Formats: structure tokens, sequence, C-alpha cells
């Protein structure tokens, strides 16, 4: 086990790191797992849209905005990269066109370089979050494994 | 495109008009603002939106203070009588052109966006609102740096006109007026932004408003900061945020925010702010502060 | 224009269409015999016997621009089709798209390269007759085949 250090952790609104939340003050005890703190936050990578879990629209987060990536240059390589990322099997299709529906918020990816074997979608080379003429009826789409 | 922006004309007993821009300053820009009600003059130029018609007339201004209430106040203007032969019209963008604001959030510098079109307040789409056009916005109302940008209604939905302008901010604007914009929703789509100055910190219980106890608000409560970590860096920075030059000395619930200021940030919220785990702080034990109460002065290294 | 690449003749291996100064292969989605039966046409090759994909002539290099056919077969143009762009690619070349038609032609011997001579014709494989086959004749199967420059006619075992 890990003993606990914080308790009481009231985060407001505006600070985007856990050190500008005022809680009550460090101090070191034995905590049991029921007063533990166990988070299952949904990852930047998601789809939308889908009649599989692993298919649909590709979407990102970044700079609090759910963005949709453009399908400039989207290939089988972007689309490999997209279902490792979401934890699933390699990737079956890399739509364009908008298959699954237009997607909401900005376009913050579009001509994705991605060689097939990147862990996750921001490493591969590209312009990233922002400056895209990309409309949402060019909005990417991704259908990997069940 | 707007009321504040585009070449200048003017109309004397019913005539077509403009001024010639022989020594077209920023002073007189910025007098034509003020007496036009749109702030102050950024630039003498616009984004050309419409066409005026020509005329053979021309307005010259020998030379205006800059203090002038109105154009009409400058000594020696003279109507007519010349030819504006080797220059152009006086082009001027003034701020209001595109003035912003964030509305409908807790805290300071968060909010809905809603830039106005000279006199009309507006929201704007979460798709035609970039990161560049974002840290602009932040900029301007001086908010320090953008922290995030909220889409789909985050600050709740603002009755009005939604712009179907598309800002192509490049990131370094000073404004949104200087911003090239594109102009072509739903208010569900409503665009906010997370600048970051939430610090909302004040003085309080002072016989001077450039001096009292130090009180900040977190949480939607204002508390009495005190000075466990409050060291003279961080006073420093408190009286230059609120426009009181520099500190001289430091004497609801207790906030037991640590300021890590080097002393030479403009606001708390640039300050690196550490809050978490932060150990208790007697009740007699509070941080306060005395500003210099001169803005001219300034901090030395 | 058009051509098969990597079929083993003229009248099978993956489809080509050449525009734009390149030579392109098509998606393979959707692709059906019926719309195999215009390229056979296309060429003359007669109707198409398979229509086979999924870099089964092997892998394309080449930009796609061609996917989504829908060919009816009456056609008698590869591009009158209900293509789905010209450039509209959404796929890899380990998807081509290739076809084998009527007239696709092969041949084999069976018994290595000794043995009965087999040719393939309208997707049937069949024996050559032995009447007027010259030493000529046989040196054309040998080298075809790639085993010899010469032969010599065996009688059957
Ligand atoms: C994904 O691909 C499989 C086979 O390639 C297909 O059966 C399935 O319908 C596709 N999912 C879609 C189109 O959502
Ligand atoms: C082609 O189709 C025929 C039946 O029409 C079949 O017997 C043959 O196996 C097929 N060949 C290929 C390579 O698909
Ligand atoms: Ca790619
Ligand atoms: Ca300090
Ligand atoms: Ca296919
Ligand atoms: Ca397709
Ligand atoms: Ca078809």
């Amino acid at each position: 086990s890990i003993p606990m250090w914080v308790d009481n952790v009231q985060c407001p609104k505006g600070p985007d790191t856990l050190w500008q939340c005022p809680s009550s003050p460090w101090e070191k005890r034995l905590a049991s797992p029921s007063e533990e703190t166990w988070i299952t936050c949904d990852n930047k990578i998601r789809l939308q849209e889908g009649p599989t879990s692993c298919s649909g629209r590709v979407e990102i987060w970044h700079g609090g905005s759910w963005g949709t990536v453009c399908d400039d240059s989207w290939d089988l390589d972007d689309a490999q990269v997209v279902c490792q990322q979401l934890g699933c099997g390699p990737a079956l299709k890399a739509f364009k066109e908008a298959e699954f529906g237009q997607g909401t918020g900005p376009i913050w990816l579009n001509e994705v370089k991605c060689k097939g074997n990147e862990s996750s979608l921001w490493d591969c080379p590209a312009r990233r979050w922002g400056h895209s003429e990309c409309g949402h009826k060019e909005d990417a789409a991704v259908n990997c494994t069940d | 495109g707007s009321r504040c922006a585009g070449t200048v004309e003017v109309e004397i007993q019913r005539l077509l008009g403009k001024v010639c821009d022989r020594g077209w300053g920023l002073k007189e820009a910025d007098v034509v603002c003020r007496q036009l009600g749109c702030g102050s003059a950024l630039k003498t130029s616009y984004q050309v939106y419409s066409k005026i018609q020509a005329t053979n007339t021309w307005l010259f201004l020998s030379s205006c203070n800059g203090n002038e209430t109105s154009l009409w106040d400058c000594k020696n203007w003279q109507w007519g009588g010349l030819t504006c032969d080797h220059y152009e019209e006086a082009k001027i963008t003034c701020s209001a052109h595109r003035e912003p604001r964030l509305v409908g959030g807790d805290i300071p510098c968060s909010g809905r966006v809603e830039v106005k079109h000279g006199d009309t307040w507006g929201s704007i789409c979460d798709s035609d609102f970039s990161l560049e056009a974002a840290s602009v916005l932040c900029r301007e109302l001086q908010c320090g740096t953008v922290v995030s940008i909220l889409g789909g209604a985050h600050f709740g939905e603002g009755n009005g006109q939604i712009w179907a302008e598309e800002f192509q901010c490049e990131g370094h604007e000073s404004h949104l007026s200087l911003c090239p914009v594109a102009p072509r929703c739903s208010h569900s789509r409503d665009v906010g932004v997370v600048c970051s100055r939430y610090t909302e910190i004040r003085l309080v219980n002072g016989k001077t408003p450039c001096e009292g106890r130090v009180e900040l608000k977190t949480l939607g409560a204002w508390g009495s900061l005190c000075n466990s970590h409050w060291d003279i860096e961080d006073a420093h920075v408190l009286c230059q945020q609120l426009k009181c030059g520099v500190a001289l000395s430091t004497p609801g619930q207790i906030w037991r925010h640590m300021f890590h200021c080097t002393g030479t940030e403009q606001h708390m919220g640039d300050c690196p702010v550490t809050a978490l785990g932060a150990s208790l702080c007697p009740s007699e034990q509070v941080a306060s502060v005395i500003c210099s109460g001169n803005q001219s002065q300034t901090l030395s290294s | 224009q058009l051509r098969l690449v990597n079929g083993g003749g003229r009248c099978a291996g993956r489809v080509e269409i050449y525009h734009e100064g390149s030579w392109g292969t098509i998606c393979d989605d959707s692709w059906d015999l019926s719309d195999a039966h215009v390229v056979c046409r296309q060429l003359g090759c007669g109707e198409a016997i398979n229509a086979t994909g999924s870099a089964h002539f092997g892998e394309g290099t080449g930009p796609i621009w061609l996917d989504e056919m829908k060919c009816n077969g009456k056609e008698s143009r590869i591009w009158q089709c209900h293509s789905h762009g010209w450039g509209q690619q959404n796929c890899r070349h380990k998807e081509d798209a290739g076809v084998i038609c009527s007239e696709f032609m092969s041949l084999r011997l069976t018994s290595a390269c000794a043995g009965r001579l087999e040719v393939f014709y309208n997707g049937a494989w069949g024996t050559v007759g032995k009447s007027s086959m010259s030493e000529t004749t046989v040196g054309v199967v040998c080298r075809q085949l790639g085993c010899a420059d010469k032969g010599k006619i065996n009688p059957a075992s």
C-alpha cells in the first residue's frame, strides 16, 4: 500500500494543475483503499457515431475543446496510430469525407504524416492545433477491429 | 466593415469628402476615434470590405495636439482649397472595431467570447475561433496567456447575434481589431475562453486604496491570505498589479495559497502559485502590504 | 488509358488507369465481376472470369484515384462508371484491384518443365495438339517457360 499525502482537494475554476488547488495540509497517514482516489479519465483520442466502439469519426482533445482531424492525407498509417492509441485491434479502413457525420468544434489536425508505428497521434509530424482551412465536411474517420 | 474602421469621411453642409493624410500621425487618428467614440486608434489602415466613392474635395489638417475632444477643435484645419495630389485618404481603424469581452464566467478572466462589432456585442461560433484568436483575446483584456478554449457553450448561451466572421489571427496581435478576419452557427456552439489571470486578489481594510490587508477569492469565497510564504516579491507584484507601483513592507476564512513571485511579474496570474497541501496558518498571522503609491516608481535588480 | 500489370499476361493483373501523366490502381472497394466485365471488354479480352483484389497481383506503386466502382457491365469504358472521384484515394496499395479475363492465356507443363503441354484459356486448362508441331514451336514454348532454348517431342507417358 501507499500512505496518503493530501485530502479534501477543492480545485477552483481556472487552474489547470492540481498544485494551485487549495486543500487540507500535507499529512503522512495510512489510508485504506475506501478513501483513496481512483480516476478513470477518457483519453484525448475518441471515436463518435460509430456502429462499434472503435469505429466512427476521429476526434481529439486539445486546449479544452473537442476538435476533429481533417481527412488530408488520411491513410491507413494514420488509422493504425489512432486504433493503437484507442487500445483496440488494427485499423481496417481510414475513411474520409466525413463518413460518420459532421464533427463538432474546431479542427486541430490535418495532413498527418503518421508512419503507422507511433504510440500516439500527437507524435505524428504535422501542423498541429490550428492553422487549418479544412471544413467539417472533410472530417476524417477510422474503422478499427471490434 | 464597421463604424470605427475604414477611410475617414467628412461631410460639411451635405458634401461628400475625405481627409488627406498629410501629417496623419496617430494623434489625429486618436482624436478622430475620440470624437467618434470608438476608443483609441490602433492602425492607420483597415481591411477593405466596402467601397467609398472618390471625391474631388479633401480635408487638410495642419497639426492637432492629440488631447482635443474632436477633430473640429484642432487648430488651423483647412477644408478644401488644396489638392491631395501625392497623398491618400486618412484610413483608420479604431479599437472598438473588434472590442471583445468575457461574460458568464465566475472567475475574472474566463467566460464566453463576445466580440462587439462597433456597437452590438455578439457571440462567436466555436469553429470560428482558434488558439491564436483566443491568445490575442486574453492579451487584449490584460489576462495573460490563454489556458483553454471551451466550446459548446461552456459558459452558457448568449442571446444576441452570432457573428459569422472567422478571425485569422497570427497570434502576436495586440488587439482583435488588428487581426485579419474572413467573414462568411448556433447558440449551442458559442465559444468560451479561459485565461491564466484567474487570481482575483485585492486589498481590504486600508486607509488608502493602495494599502490594506491582502484578501484572495477562490472557490467563490473571499478569504484572508496569510503571510506564511508572502515574501516581499509577492507584495511587489500585488502593488504592480493594482497599479500602485512597488511595495514597501509586509506587516472570512484564511487561504493558504503560496505565491512564488520573482518580483518582476505584472499580475498575480503570472506568478507561480502553490496551494495544494499548504499547512494551516495562525488567525492573527495574516498577510498585508503597504504599497508605495507612486506608479512611476519601478523595481530594480 | 488502361492497362493490366503483373498478371502473367495481357488480360490479367492489377487494373491500371492512366491520367495526369501517371498510372493508378483501383481501391477494390465494391469491386464486383460487373466492374471487371467493363475493364476486360475495354481491352478486347472478352468477358471477365475473376475480379480479384487485395493486392492479389502484387503491391501497385502509384497514386490511387478510383474507388467505389458501380459499373453495370454493359458500358465499355472503365471511367464511365459511378467513380467516387478523380483522386479520392482513401485506400491503400495493399487493397489494389485486379481482374482476370476470359482471353487471359497461360501455359504450363504437367507430369519441373518436362511433361504434357497445357494451355489456360477461358478459365480452363487443356492440352495442345501435336499436329504440325515444329522445332521452332517447341523452342518458343521452352523459352517462354524460361527453362530452355529448344525442346523435343515425346510420346505420351
Ligand atoms: C469496418 O470494416 C468492416 C470490414 O472492412 C466492415 O464490415 C464494417 O462495416 C466497417 N465499419 C463501418 C463501415 O462502420
Ligand atoms: C475464378 O472464378 C471461377 C468460377 O467462375 C473459379 O472456379 C476460380 O477458382 C476463380 N479464380 C480465382 C483466382 O478467383
Ligand atoms: Ca498520413
Ligand atoms: Ca513568496
Ligand atoms: Ca475493399
Ligand atoms: Ca472507399
Ligand atoms: Ca461494384
